[PDB]
């Protein structure tokens, strides 16, 4: 019924009704950083 | 080096690279 990765984490699951298997990919995430020169030069910023 | 490395003679770089070669939740 389940699939697991080497890290013992759930990877794939089988549909109980139509017995098909679906991959489980987690939703995206990540850090946010702010780019800026000195405040004494401008107040513009760019984010990554 | 060789720009596209098209020569039959492989640089030591490729050998070392291949020798070293050989989550979102
Ligand atoms: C910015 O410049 C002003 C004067 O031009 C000065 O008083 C202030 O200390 C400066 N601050 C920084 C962080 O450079």
């Amino acid at each position: 019924q389940f699939g697991r990765d080497i890290a013992d984490t759930t990877d794939a699951v089988r549909d109980p009704q139509t017995l098909e298997i679906l991959d489980i990919t987690p939703c995206s995430f990540g850090g946010v950083s702010v780019i800026t020169p000195g405040t004494n030069t401008s107040n513009q910023v760019a984010v990554l | 080096p060789d720009p596209s490395k098209p020569s039959k003679r492989s640089a030591i770089e490729d050998l070392l690279f291949n020798k070293v070669t050989l989550q979102k939740f």
